[PDB]
């Protein structure tokens, strides 16, 4: 069937779902950042989950 | 009575360490089992498979 | 005794503010250790200078408006907050912005000072919808180091600022995104090596090859006293 | 740059082997990149002397049986890969073990040089039981880095190698266990700067502050080829 089979298998998928869940007031709610890049250093530097 | 034995050895009595990543230096953000388990070697030895 | 000092053999620079620093060969498992204290220290100790405070006439909190205005008071405060300065004598200057008039205003409208200067001139900062519309703040320029938000802003400062002073977080470190690759290299001998592949994006004000320089100096000055 | 220096401050041993070692001041966010950095390296490359070769007399190989020993021969060169042992001047020394009568042989027995110091003296290698035994070995004590095989050195070994000299597998690195602790540095006007107390576990042979300061001779090496070119 025309579906992809090169899949995230398990491990990617445990890791993806992990990162794209959100909790309700983790760490550093409601701020506003300049984009994606900000995000990841936000969450490197450790001042937000 | 695992539980029991865990609390008189002084060890968190969920069975889980904060275990820190050796490798970056920085700790995992949920606690992780760790415990001695008792590991085999079996007889499928890659010297003799490839 | 003797270890194997790595010899740089790529700077794969894609933008003018982008930079591939390949590095190889390192020892096993000295790749990880180097990519990580200077992905630490570049995220959370390198000096610079950045947008603190902005007084906004008109706006009383981060959560009012203003009319004639295309974004709001938040989109402003994230705008300002993107700006890159830089600083060279002081550690606090106040800079003004007034325009009026249909138009982009953008970052080469502000006022400068002779230290005071703009990497990014064509940075937007708001928009205009009336002729009529006459924006107005005052931004004032702090140095430190690190980056410090403004919910940790707030509840580490104690006095009571004028209402409509707003706090913006602070963009002190130059680099935007760090993000270190440990590939595996090979020397005819010794195949367990590897090669640290730091793929490094900043904003203005500083070069990329300059920022791990300036990094492995403040490194090496801290390692300074129990050496040989 | 508001930049502070750190200092070794105390160092305290708790036993022989174990000795903790503090660091301090110390800025925010540098406790832990220090800390890390530091455990690194000391586990990976700290040079120190280990059991490379074992020249028991009258024994080809190491699964022979000799008459007059209880523990078997691979057994005692376990037991010799477990010595901790500080050679002092030289890079290669050559020890020797002479042993007979009914009793254990322990480390303190090894007829040592005059720059060979045993930090164990209790490290129990054989259990001598005949009256009539005897064992007199002539163990070889190198000095690097890292884990050597006894494979790589037969790969690495062009020369000939004689039977007899049972190859015994090398384990230099002196520190077995160390973990750091980021606390709160008590100076007297800045109450945002963290001490490092690192709370190393050694073979007995190094020196804490030595092994702390060639690590970070190590680290300020590879990071000068970082300051020079770009």
């Amino acid at each position: 069937n025309g579906e992809p089979i090169i899949v995230p298998s398990q491990d990617v998928v445990l890791g993806l779902y992990y990162m794209t869940r959100d909790c309700v007031n983790a760490k550093g709610e409601g701020m506003v950042l300049t984009g994606p890049k900000e995000a990841e250093r936000l969450y490197r530097s450790g001042l937000a989950s | 009575e695992i539980k029991e034995l865990l609390k008189l050895g002084d060890l968190p009595t969920s069975g889980q360490i904060r275990l820190y990543d050796g490798r970056t230096g920085e700790q995992f953000e949920r606690p992780v089992t760790v415990g001695y388990m008792y590991m085999l070697k079996l007889n499928h030895l890659v010297d003799d498979k490839m | 005794t003797e270890f194997l000092k790595p010899r740089l053999v790529d700077i794969e620079q894609v933008s003018s503010t982008h930079a591939k620093v390949t590095l190889e060969p390192l020892e096993r498992g000295f790749g990880h250790t180097l990519g990580n204290a200077l992905r630490r220290i570049l995220l959370s100790s390198m000096p610079g200078c950045a947008v603190t405070e902005v007084e906004i006439d008109g706006v009383l909190h981060e959560y009012s408006t203003k009319e004639g205005v295309q974004e709001d008071i938040l989109e402003i405060l994230l705008n300002l907050k993107g700006l890159a300065v830089r600083v060279q004598g002081k550690d606090e200057v106040i800079l003004t912005l007034n325009k009026s008039g249909i138009g982009p205003v953008t970052a080469a409208d502000i006022t400068h000072d002779g230290d005071v200067e703009i990497v990014k001139p064509q940075h937007v900062i708001c928009h205009l919808t009336d002729e009529n519309a006459s924006i107005s703040m005052r931004i004032k320029v702090q140095r430190g180091r690190g980056y410090v938000p403004a919910s940790t802003r707030i509840h580490s400062e104690e006095d009571e600022r004028p209402i409509g002073r707003l706090l913006v977080d602070a963009c002190y470190s130059p680099v935007e995104r760090i993000a270190y690759n440990v590939e595996a290299a090979r020397v005819e001998q010794r195949t367990d090596l590897d090669k640290l592949v730091i793929e490094m994006e900043t904003n203005g004000t500083i070069d990329p090859e300059e920022a791990i320089r300036r990094a492995a100096t403040i490194l090496a000055e801290q390692l300074e006293a129990f050496v040989d």
